[PDB]
């Protein structure tokens, strides 16, 4: 009658995952994006943002190999 | 087809603000294709952005490169494992030596692991192993070009993540046993995610279920891509509107607690009905200690019920079942929580994620192509303190 017994193990924690286990990216691209300066001060994308606190952010992507600091560019 | 682009300190401070401002741990890819005359990591351009970073007093975390697997492809330029070790020793000695001498280093973000990954990703730990702090690789079940709404509903699909993890594993254990693995970047489809797929209700599968089996095999953190951005894998759309995958991740990190269990259905067919069980989240202010959180994946064409095992099975649970807002289906970019649209109440205000009492002693409905989660409430199960 599509009833489905579960099983579950309880008896001790098999794994302990990072209180950060979900986290997110943001692509090396997006540095590339002339607005990334507007896109990241957005309040509502940081009030989003701050809604999956605590959490890694990777800045990385494959452009991570294709980009090169300038100290002297505004 | 790649070319060098500069970033300016301007794009830095933008970067790091957003994940303070945030309260995100930045973890930024420093360039590997940076090489001296005999091909060794010329590191003079990171030393450039650690002093930069160290005046600021920017608490971030390091990578070097990403998917080294492919950079004789991207850029007819190949570093073995062994090299790409060595680099990552000449990193950690510009980390300790810096104002920040304790930064964490995380690599070295292979693909998923081919026969040529693999060996890579082992010379690279037995080289540079020892100056990691967690082994990155990346993950994606579909070429975003030919991925199918089949294919994301497909639990033969959803099982293949399982042999990339046992392979992982392998390597790890073969090399730095213990060592910490985490995808560090990870989605449904890559090549920026499958058009009118990767966005909507049904990408929830496969991102529900990947969450359900990185915590179960033994990875300690996953890297979603992306949070925003070019790619319809997007959490948050152009607009800055969060997509169901946003949704589903929030009742995730509200629910779901550190501390993994198993669950499992009774009976030879194990494939559409997929369950996972962990320790409630402490910090979620309605629970207590002991309490469980169980979620599940119903990938049947009809309703399922769902029946818990003694000592549980009279409980209280709080049910919190995601379902698309119509008329689009599975194909729908709006999500219900127990019948309730999922929206922000304002720009600065995420709304309640209001539970569903169940009646003490009922079975736990799951219906055709949904996914929920499910808390026992006085579970008093000691493993969860
Ligand atoms: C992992 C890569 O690190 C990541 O950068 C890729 O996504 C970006 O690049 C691809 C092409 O390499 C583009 O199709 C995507 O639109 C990019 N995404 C963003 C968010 O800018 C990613 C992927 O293939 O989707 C992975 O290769
Ligand atoms: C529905 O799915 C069928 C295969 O699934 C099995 O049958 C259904 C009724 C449920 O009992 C499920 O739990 C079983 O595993 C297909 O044979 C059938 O074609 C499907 N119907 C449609 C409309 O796609
Ligand atoms: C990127 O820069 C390096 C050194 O600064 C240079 O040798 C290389 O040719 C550049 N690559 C591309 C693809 O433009
Ligand atoms: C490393 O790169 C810098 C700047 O591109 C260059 O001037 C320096 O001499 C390089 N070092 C080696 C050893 O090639
Ligand atoms: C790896 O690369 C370097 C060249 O950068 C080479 O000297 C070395 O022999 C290579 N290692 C192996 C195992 O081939
Ligand atoms: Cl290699």
């Amino acid at each position: 009658q599509d009833v489905v017994d579960l099983d579950f193990f309880t008896q001790e924690p098999l794994h302990l995952v990072s209180p950060s286990f979900l986290s997110v990216t943001i692509d090396a691209n997006l540095a590339t994006d002339p607005r990334f300066l507007i896109l990241l001060g957005s309040p509502k994308l940081r009030t989003l943002a701050r809604g999956l606190s605590p959490a890694y952010l990777r800045f990385g992507g494959t452009k991570t190999d294709f980009l090169i600091f300038d100290p002297k560019k505004e | 087809k790649f070319k060098n682009s500069t970033y300016s300190r301007s794009s830095v401070d933008v970067l790091y603000t957003f994940a303070n401002c945030s309260g995100l741990d930045l973890i930024f890819g420093l360039n590997a294709l940076l090489r001296t005359a005999d091909l060794q990591w010329n590191s003079s351009n990171a030393q450039l952005l650690l002093d930069y970073c160290s005046s600021k007093g920017y608490n971030i975390s390091w990578e070097l490169g990403n998917e080294p697997n492919s950079f004789l492809k991207k850029a007819d330029i190949f570093i073995n494992g062994s090299q790409l070790g060595e680099d990552f020793i000449q990193l950690h000695k510009l980390l300790r030596k810096s104002t920040f001498k304790n930064a964490k280093l995380y690599g070295p973000d292979v693909g998923q692991p081919r026969r040529k990954t693999a060996k890579m990703l082992k010379s690279f730990l037995k080289a540079g192993g020892e100056v990691i702090d967690s082994v990155t690789w990346h993950h994606y079940y579909l070429n975003g070009r030919t991925a199918t709404r089949e294919d994301f509903l497909n639990p033969d699909v959803l099982d293949i993540f399982i042999s990339s993890v046992q392979k992982v594993f392998q390597v790890v254990e073969s090399t730095r046993p213990g060592k910490k693995v985490w995808l560090g970047e990870t989605s449904s489809a890559y090549g920026g995610g499958a058009p009118l797929l990767s966005d909507t209700f049904a990408a929830g599968f496969m991102w529900l279920d990947k969450l359900g089996l990185s915590a179960r095999m033994g990875i300690e953190v996953v890297m979603r891509q992306v949070f925003f951005g070019a790619g319809n894998y997007h959490l948050v759309d152009e607009n800055f509107d969060p997509l169901p995958d946003y949704w589903l991740s929030l009742l995730f990190k509200k629910l779901v607690g550190t501390k993994v269990l198993m669950a499992s259905v009774q009976g030879s067919k194990r494939r559409k009905l997929r369950v996972y069980l962990h320790c409630t989240n402490t910090d979620n202010p309605r629970y207590k200690e002991g309490d469980l959180t169980l979620y599940a994946i119903n990938l049947h064409n009809v309703t399922k019920y769902l029946r818990l095992p003694y000592p549980f099975s009279n409980k209280q649970v709080d049910k919190y079942l995601l379902r698309p807002l119509g008329p689009h289906g599975l194909l729908s970019k709006s999500v219900q929580l127990n019948g309730l649209t999922l929206k922000m109440v304002d720009d600065q205000t995420l709304p309640p994620l209001m539970e569903k009492p169940l009646r003490p002693g009922s079975s736990l409905g799951l219906p055709a192509f949904s996914y929920s989660f499910f808390v026992i409430r006085n579970a008093k199960v000691a493993a969860c303190i």
